[PDB]
């Protein structure tokens, strides 16, 4: 039974921060952003160089990579 | 102390930096 | 093995050790002055016919001297 | 950059030049073993083939052998590999008998009936006296361990 | 070297010398049928045994016969 | 992405009274009786009666449609018996001192005798696959569950019949519908492997944890809720397991520890059962899951996300490989053959692995109880993973014979592979005599060394000793596992490496499995029999195309018997010939494995623990010092353990001593089609046609001989049923003589 | 190996003979024969 | 539909019904008269 | 024996010790267009624009490769041309020894390994005993 | 000269072999490569 902590504002910002990194990786690295579905406000996303995939995708990538932090973390006790 | 066995594993791992370097110094010959 | 397996198999298996043996260090110096060849299908089926002979006398020659002087002398 | 070529330039020779069958190494081994060595006599390169061969038969049967739980222990390797350098010299003046008996050129000394027959004599006299170097080795095995680690100097 | 014998009976449909792989065979001319023609085995030194040209005669029971003999480098196919 | 073709075929009768006319070989009519065999040989090939791709496709899905039929009408034959034809009811009561028995046997001929004493007053076979298991892993109860998966499974294989139906006559996909397989892989692993296995981890989360923790607790199954009382009442389910009070908001907030009460990777077996914990199988299932359903976003599909097979592929070359795999993304999606080569490969190798762990890790309650269901499921899987690692053998020789044009691949891997087939078929050639050599020629050492009085030169763990060192640090490696290189194991992954005798209701369960120089010996036999039998199907796919004897290979097709006489006798030189002597290696190799198996387990881990701690085997002890000569395979192992097949004639066991004998006969029939030629039984069969003819019964389909791969074929098949029969008799026969 | 009959060294010098020198003088020369001109 | 009467008459189905009913009949009279040895 | 060889990456199917100690065969077509064969030692090759000269150690691969040059490509090429070429130096000519291939009738040939008679009529072996001779060739 | 060591005759077969088989390996091959050609 691995430590983990429940809920906080801590576990909040690190998956928002993960979901960042998980930005900055899907946008230096997938090859077709803009294919796909089309998407309200792409100007918003990467100037209309980005689609719904892209959003579920990247963002997605976020939660497992905050999964890992969130658990790696708290299994090791710093979060 | 140390093991019997470890030295030879020592011994079979740094074959491969000779191997390496064996292929480096000659590599540089050219 | 000789009644089942029959030559063109054991020949295309052999022409792929003569090339092991024609290709290697040092072994490139012994050659063969008859070329090695499967046997012959008519050759094989004797073969095994002779192996199945052999076998099956032997065996039965062990089985029948050993059961009766087993419990006869 | 790639490594496997075909064999000397011929790409219809049945042989890739691959890294371990035509590499810089493999030339200046392969073609620098005694078999292959250029300007030696057979005799020499029948000696050195030979004194490999003798050295290395001692020990299987010295090790793994009917007499290797009892005193004669090395004797019976020795007895082993004389039997067997016996036989492999036997079957390679027979194999110089048969297959050099029709006229053939002198492109390498090694393939021809004088060339094999030197390389048979040599192989002989180099396989006896590896064997016998190797059984004068481990009957004295007591001399080596005290003058390699200095129990005498 | 195997022997490769035509009959009488050969209706010349060609069959057998273009199922042969070494090409051993070849037509001739000939007046005894309707096609005027009838295999020949010129190149039969060639020949390996394998009997394709047996097994595409369809006249019955065969116009063309191979009879196994003396093998030879050329009639064993060895690339070796 | 979805296209198809509207009612491509009518649905009508008047094909079925025609036979032959898929093929246009046949839709002549019958001339002679090599007619049937033609018949029924050309019936599948699916591929050679049309050349489309396309329509071949279209017969290919509605033939899988079909076949899911056939499965799900068995599958409810299973529930069924076990349903109504069983003591399931009874044995769920007692599962210490009565076995499963899901079939009776109508008394006709005095085989009513079959319906031996199995316990609780019910008569019956004692089945020996692990169905009660399964169903009590499961969470069954009752038998009206069981009869109700029957009805269900009976309703789905109709389902299948009309989707194949349908998928054939009314609405055919097209083509592209089949080429995309990165949209099939997702669907694949997201929806069919991955949310397969969230299902089973959700059911048994909801089902099977709570009906077998009560099971465990020493509830009868007449007073265990219905499954879907611990669903309507989560509190009983809080009863059990506390981490229920808290709902999902622990999940959805990554909240996970608080689920190690029933989510735990404890390791081990279950000491009550004998089966794995459904603990840690509950949470294997949901690790499964996550990982499919991750790994089921790989591929792009209709969206720009994924990551395409093409340039993957094309991604990979080497020096060594010049020009890579990119020419292999045409292959395996213009060819239903050399998809069928790695899917035969990779699901045989997948049947052997679940042979070889569910021995090890018994993942049913009371499996390691009764040593009649893992003999016999580490058999039958073993045999199903072999014929269809030789069926992989038999579709990469057809691929290169039929679907490889060398046209769309120059110099990538395929082509470097025929390249070179001469070095790889000798190199393997090699390790084959070197292992056979110094596998079996230890056997032959010891078994001379034994009979000529001198045992101390043996290769004996009391002798010469060749200890399998590398399989003993691995061993050593997964004893200390749980401690330092997992450290929330809280126990061994199996005792087959290392720990304590599980012993329960006085059986071993299991208990590590030591390798001594016996050990090393049987595991170099079956590197030696794998490689041969990969050696023969390696050889057959790669001089499918053409040899050096026979350099028209290709055109003559998969199927022939021969070139010719010349050459010295061309007789096997086709890829189908490889196929049919790799079936003979592979009955060779498992058949070593098995005994081997039923050995090892008969002498070093099956047997009874006495309360005194101590632990008597079934063979006791035999493995150590017979199993080094060939007379000790044949002594202690074939002769001593058939005496429980051969003197139960007139009791319940006599089915497997006639099935027994059966094989043997069979076996020895198939020598006849194996020695034997064409030309023999086509001279026989015209004296034969001259007795008939005499008196004016001559047939007018003309009684051809088989031909000649149709006698291959048959010989081969009836060896392999014989042996396979004979070997199922002896281990369903021992087993039930043991416990 | 004791020999109780007579001339028990007789089988001594025979086995060998007979188990080697039979075997490799013969196919020594058959060796040498068929494979001869 | 003379489709179903085409197959229904092929030889393996008339062969199986025959062998069915054969068998159904050698079965009923085991069933019935068990153990006749002889006469 | 002119030709440049084929774009072949070479293979370990091909000529062995045969060929330089005896005949090895040497298959040689003239295409304009390149394209991609089947070698019988096995893989795939390319056919250089003009004139190629493939040296094998069979007849057999060397008429397997001329009967897929015929029948596996749409501008069939049939002006392939086997030689028997020695170690010594001396090429025969083999394949088309005539004008035209051996399916045609060239009118100019002879008939030879031809029978006056049908198989019935063979000689049977006990009129022919120890005659040095068999059935077929009295 | 005793080892108390793990590996005790590693040592024995190493100062032989970097003491001679190293300097009379590597001296022949540079004698043979340095007067080559
Ligand atoms: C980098 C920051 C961070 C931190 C500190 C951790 C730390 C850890 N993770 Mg984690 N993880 C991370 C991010 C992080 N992770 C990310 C971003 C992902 C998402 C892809 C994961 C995915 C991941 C999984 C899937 C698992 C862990 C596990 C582990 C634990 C042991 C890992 C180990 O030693 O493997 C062992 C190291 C080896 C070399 C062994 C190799 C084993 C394979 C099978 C061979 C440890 C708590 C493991 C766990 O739950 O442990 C409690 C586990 O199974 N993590
Ligand atoms: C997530 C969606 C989904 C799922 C669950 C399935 C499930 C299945 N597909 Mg399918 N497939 C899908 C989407 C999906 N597919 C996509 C999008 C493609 C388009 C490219 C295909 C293309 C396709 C073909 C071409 C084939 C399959 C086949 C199969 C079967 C595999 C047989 C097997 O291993 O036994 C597992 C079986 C089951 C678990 C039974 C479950 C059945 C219910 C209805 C679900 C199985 C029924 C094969 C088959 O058998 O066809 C009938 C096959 O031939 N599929
Ligand atoms: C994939 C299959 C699946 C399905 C269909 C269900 C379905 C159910 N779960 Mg869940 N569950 C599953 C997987 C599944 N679970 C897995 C994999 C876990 C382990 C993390 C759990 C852990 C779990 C808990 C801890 C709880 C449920 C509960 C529930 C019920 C209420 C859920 C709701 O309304 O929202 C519902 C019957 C709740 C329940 O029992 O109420 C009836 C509840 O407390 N689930
Ligand atoms: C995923 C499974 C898979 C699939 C669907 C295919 C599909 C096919 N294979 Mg097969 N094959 C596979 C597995 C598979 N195979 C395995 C595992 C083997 C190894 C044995 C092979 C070996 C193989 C060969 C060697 C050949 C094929 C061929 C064929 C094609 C036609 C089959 C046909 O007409 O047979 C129709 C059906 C039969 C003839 C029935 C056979 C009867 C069996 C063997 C005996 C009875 C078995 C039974 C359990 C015993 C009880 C019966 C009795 C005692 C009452 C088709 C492409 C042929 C082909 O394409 O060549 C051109 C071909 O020659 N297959
Ligand atoms: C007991 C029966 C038997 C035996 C001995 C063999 C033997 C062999 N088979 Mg097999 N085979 C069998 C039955 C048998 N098979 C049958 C029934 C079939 C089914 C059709 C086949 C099908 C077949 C195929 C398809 C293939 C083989 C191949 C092989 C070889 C594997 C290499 C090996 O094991 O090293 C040799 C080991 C032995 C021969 C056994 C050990 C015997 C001792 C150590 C040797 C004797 C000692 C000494 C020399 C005696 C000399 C005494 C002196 C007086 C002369 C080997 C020759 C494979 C092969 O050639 O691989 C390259 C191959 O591809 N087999
Ligand atoms: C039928 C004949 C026969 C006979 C007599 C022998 C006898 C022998 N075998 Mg052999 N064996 C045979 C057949 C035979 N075997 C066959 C067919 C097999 C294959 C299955 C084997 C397999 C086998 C193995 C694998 C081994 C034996 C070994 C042994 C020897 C055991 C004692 C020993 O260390 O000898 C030592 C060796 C010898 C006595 C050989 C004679 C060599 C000496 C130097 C005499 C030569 C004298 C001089 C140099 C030449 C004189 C010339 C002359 C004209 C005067 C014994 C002499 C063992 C052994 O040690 O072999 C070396 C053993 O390891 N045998
Ligand atoms: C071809 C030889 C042959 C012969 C002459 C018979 C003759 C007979 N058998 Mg028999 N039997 C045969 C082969 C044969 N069997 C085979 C091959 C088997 C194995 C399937 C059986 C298994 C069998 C059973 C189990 C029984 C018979 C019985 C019968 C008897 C009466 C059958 C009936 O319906 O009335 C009769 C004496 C029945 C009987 O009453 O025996 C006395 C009976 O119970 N037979
Ligand atoms: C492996 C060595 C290996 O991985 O080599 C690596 C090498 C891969 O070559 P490249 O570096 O060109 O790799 C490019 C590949 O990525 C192509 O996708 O493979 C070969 O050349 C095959 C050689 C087989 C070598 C013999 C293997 C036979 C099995 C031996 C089993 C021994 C235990
Ligand atoms: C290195 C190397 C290698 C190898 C290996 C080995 C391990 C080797 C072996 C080696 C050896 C195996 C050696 C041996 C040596 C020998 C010797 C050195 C001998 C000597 C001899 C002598 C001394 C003799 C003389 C004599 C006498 C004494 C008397 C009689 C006669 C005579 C005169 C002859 C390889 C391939 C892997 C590659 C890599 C590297
Ligand atoms: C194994 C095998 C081979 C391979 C056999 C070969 C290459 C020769 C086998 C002889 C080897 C060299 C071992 C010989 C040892 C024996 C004791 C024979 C001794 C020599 C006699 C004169 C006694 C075939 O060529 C063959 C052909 C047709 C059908 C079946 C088969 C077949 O089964
Ligand atoms: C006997 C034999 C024949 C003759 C075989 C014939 C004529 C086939 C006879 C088949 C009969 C009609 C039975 C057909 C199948 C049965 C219905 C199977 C019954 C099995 C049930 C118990 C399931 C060959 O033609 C042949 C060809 C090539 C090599 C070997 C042989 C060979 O050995
Ligand atoms: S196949 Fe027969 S009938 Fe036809 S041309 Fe040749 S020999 Fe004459
Ligand atoms: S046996 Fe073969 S090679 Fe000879 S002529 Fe007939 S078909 Fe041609
Ligand atoms: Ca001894």
């Amino acid at each position: 039974s691995p430590t983990t902590a429940g809920w906080s504002l801590s576990v909040g910002i690190i998956m928002c921060l993960c979901n960042v990194f998980a930005f900055v990786i899907g946008y230096f690295a997938i090859q077709k952003t803009g294919k796909g579905k089309d998407l309200a406000l792409p100007q918003l996303a990467s100037k209309k160089t980005f689609g719904l995939p892209e959003l579920l995708a990247t963002m997605s990538f976020g939660h497992i990579l905050g999964a890992g932090m969130v658990l790696g973390l708290a299994s090791s006790g710093i979060l | 102390a140390l093991s019997d066995t470890q030295i030879l594993a020592a011994l079979v791992v740094a074959l491969l930096p000779a191997f390496l370097a064996f292929r480096l110094s000659t590599e540089l010959y050219k | 093995m000789f009644l089942i397996s029959w030559r063109g198999y054991w020949q295309e298996l052999i022409e792929t050790i003569v090339w092991a043996h024609e290709r290697t260090p040092l072994a490139n110096l012994v050659r063969w002055k008859d070329k090695p060849v499967a046997l012959s299908i008519v050759q094989a089926r004797l073969v095994g016919l002779a192996h199945f002979t052999v076998g099956y006398v032997l065996t039965y020659a062990a089985f029948l001297i050993a059961s009766t002087a087993g419990k006869f002398g | 950059n790639q490594v496997v070529q075909a064999y000397n330039g011929d790409p219809f020779v049945g042989h890739l030049s691959t890294p371990i069958s035509d590499s810089a190494f493999t030339r200046t081994f392969i073609g620098n073993l005694p078999a292959y060595r250029k300007g030696l006599s057979p005799i020499l390169r029948g000696l050195e083939v030979g004194m490999a061969h003798g050295y290395f038969l001692i020990g299987p049967w010295t090790l793994l052998g009917p007499l290797r739980d009892s005193e004669y222990q090395y004797i019976g390797g020795l007895i082993g590999a004389l039997a067997l350098i016996l036989v492999a010299t036997a079957a390679l003046s027979s194999y110089g008998l048969v297959t050099f008996q029709g006229e053939q050129g002198s492109g390498d000394t090694l393939q021809t009936a004088d060339g094999w027959s030197q390389f048979a004599a040599g192989f002989f006299v180099g396989g006896m006296g590896g064997a016998f170097v190797a059984y004068f080795l481990l009957e004295n095995l007591s001399v080596v361990d005290g003058i390699f680690r200095g129990l005498f100097n | 070297s195997h022997s490769v014998k035509i009959y009488d009976t050969c209706i010349g449909c060609t069959q057998c010398v273009r199922a042969c792989p070494l090409d051993v065979l070849e037509m001739v001319p000939w007046d005894g049928c309707k096609a005027a023609q009838i295999a020949s085995s010129p190149r039969t030194e060639d020949c390996v045994g394998c009997k394709r040209c047996e097994t595409a005669c369809p006249t019955d029971f065969l116009s063309i016969r191979v009879y196994l003999g003396a093998e030879t480098t050329r009639s064993m196919g060895l690339a070796y | 992405k979805v296209s198809v073709d509207n009612n491509p075929v009518p649905t009508s009768f008047e094909k079925w009274g025609k036979p032959g006319h898929f093929d246009r070989t046949l839709a002549r009519g019958p001339k002679t009786t090599t007619w049937i065999w033609n018949l029924h040989a050309n019936a599948h090939d699916f591929d050679s009666q049309t050349s489309d791709l396309e329509d071949v496709s279209r017969k290919i899905f509605s033939a899988h449609f079909g076949h899911l039929a056939v499965v799900f009408v068995w599958l409810s034959g299973m529930y069924f018996h076990g349903a109504k034809f069983s003591n399931y009811e009874g044995w769920l009561a007692d599962p210490t001192h009565i076995k499963p028995s899901a079939q009776v046997v109508w008394p006709i001929v005095g085989q009513g005798i079959l319906n031996g004493d199995v316990g609780g007053g019910f008569h019956g076979i004692q089945i020996t696959s692990g169905l009660f298991y399964l169903w009590r892993a499961s969470g069954f109860t009752d038998s009206y569950q069981l009869y109700c998966t029957a009805i269900g499974g009976l309703v789905m294989a109709a389902l299948m019949l009309f989707a194949g139906w349908f998928h054939y006559h009314v609405k055919a996909p097209k083509l592209e519908w089949f080429q995309n397989v990165e949209s099939m892989m997702n669907h694949h692993l997201a929806g069919l492997l991955g949310l397969g296995s969230l299902g089973w981890a959700g059911h048994q989360i909801h089902v099977s944890m709570p009906i077998n923790k009560l099971l465990d607790a020493g509830v009868a199954p007449k007073d265990i809720p219905l499954p879907h009382e611990f669903i309507l009442e989560p509190s009983k389910m809080a009863e059990l397991y506390p981490s229920f009070a808290q709902g999902l908001t622990p999940f959805f907030t990554l909240n996970w520890g608080v689920y190690s009460d029933f989510l735990t990777f404890k390791g081990g077996l279950n000491p009550v059962t004998g089966g794995l914990w459904l603990s840690d199988t509950a949470h294997h299932h949901l690790a499964i899951a996550v990982l499919f359903i991750i790994a089921g976003h790989m591929y792009r599909t209709n969206w720009g996300i994924g990551h395409s097979m093409k340039e993957i592929l094309e991604a990979h070359k080497g020096p060594f490989t010049g020009e890579g795999h990119k020419g292999l993304y045409e292959i395996l999606t213009t060819s239903w053959h050399a998809q069928l080569a790695i899917n035969l490969a990779l699901l045989g190798s997948l049947t052997i692995i679940v042979a070889q762990h569910m021995y090890a890790m018994p993942p049913y309650p009371y499996q390691a109880i009764d040593y009649a269901t893992q003999l016999s499921l580490f058999t039958h899987h073993m045999w199903i993973g072999g014929f269809l690692i030789v069926g992989a053998g038999a579709h990469g020789a057809i691929f290169m014979v039929r679907d490889y044009d060398p046209a769309k691949n120059v110099n990538n891997l395929l082509d470097r592979m025929l390249r070179h087939r001469d070095a790889i078929i000798s190199h393997l050639n090699w390790v084959c005599i070197f292992l056979g050599f110094h596998s079996f020629g230890l056997y032959i050492h010891n078994d001379t060394m034994r009979a000529l009085g001198r045992p101390q030169d043996m290769f004996s763990d009391t002798a010469i000793q060749l200890q399998p060192i590398f399989a003993q640090w691995v061993q050593h490696l997964h004893t200390l596992a749980p401690g330092a290189t997992a450290p929330n194991a809280l126990a061994t992954a199996s005792y087959a490496f290392g720990g304590e005798t599980i012993a329960v209701a006085g059986k071993v369960a299991m208990m590590p499995i030591t390798l001594g120089t016996a050990d090393f010996m049987v595991h170099h036999i079956h590197a030696f029999t794998i490689h041969v039998t990969a050696l023969i199907l390696l050889k057959g796919v790669l001089y499918a195309r053409s040899s050096r004897l026979v350099p028209d290979k290709a055109n003559l097709g998969f199927r022939f018997p021969c070139d010719g006489p010349g050459r010295g006798g061309t007789c096997q030189v086709s890829g189908w010939d490889h196929v049919f002597l790799g079936l003979f290696w592979m009955y060779n190799s498992l058949s070593i494995v098995i005994f081997h198996f039923s050995w090892k387990m008969q002498s070093d881990v099956w047997g009874t623990v006495s309360p005194d701690g101590s632990v008597t085997h079934v063979t006791l002890g035999n493995f150590a010092q017979s199993a080094i000569t060939i007379n000790g395979w044949l002594r202690d192992f074939l002769w001593a353990q058939a005496a429980n097949v051969i003197n139960s004639y007139g009791s319940a066991l006599s089915a497997y001593g006639i099935m027994f004998l059966a094989g043997h006969f069979v076996f020895a029939f198939s020598l006849m089609f194996l020695f034997s030629g064409r030309g023999y039984w086509q001279e026989l069969i015209e004296s034969i046609v001259w007795a008939h003819n005499k008196l004016n019964v001559a047939p007018a389909i003309q009684p051809r001989a088989l031909s000649i791969i149709q006698g291959r074929a048959v010989g081969v098949a009836h060896y392999l049923l014989g042996g396979i029969v004979t070997t199922w008799a002896f281990f369903l026969a021992r087993s039930l003589s043991i416990g | 190996m004791d020999g109780s009959y007579a001339a028990s060294y007789l089988p001594w010098i025979l086995i060998p003979m007979v188990g080697w020198l039979f075997p490799a003088v013969t196919m020594g020369l058959l060796f040498i024969h068929i494979e001869s001109e | 539909m003379d489709g179903l009467k085409s197959f229904l008459s092929t030889a393996p189905v008339m062969i199986m019904a025959l062998l069915t009913f054969t068998a159904g009949i050698l079965i009923e009279f085991n069933r019935f008269y068990p153990d006749l040895l002889f006469h | 024996l002119s030709g440049q060889p084929p774009k072949f990456g070479g293979s370990t199917g091909g000529l062995l010790s045969k060929a330089n100690r005896e005949e090895k065969y040497a298959i040689t077509w003239t295409s304009a267009s390149e394209q991609v064969f089947e070698m019988p030692t096995g893989g795939a090759a390319i056919m250089n624009e003009g004139e190629n000269l493939l040296y094998l150690a069979r007849k057999e691969q060397c008429l397997a490769l001329g009967t897929q040059l015929r029948t596996k490509f749409k501008p069939k090429i049939q002006d392939y041309k086997i030689y028997r070429v020695y170690p010594s130096g001396e090429v025969q000519y083999l394949h088309p020894a005539d004008g035209v291939f051996p399916e045609k009738v060239n009118e100019g040939r002879e008939a030879q390994g031809t029978k006056t008679r049908r198989i019935g009529q063979n000689p049977e072996p006990v009129t022919i005993k120890f005659s040095g001779k068999a059935p077929y060739e009295v």
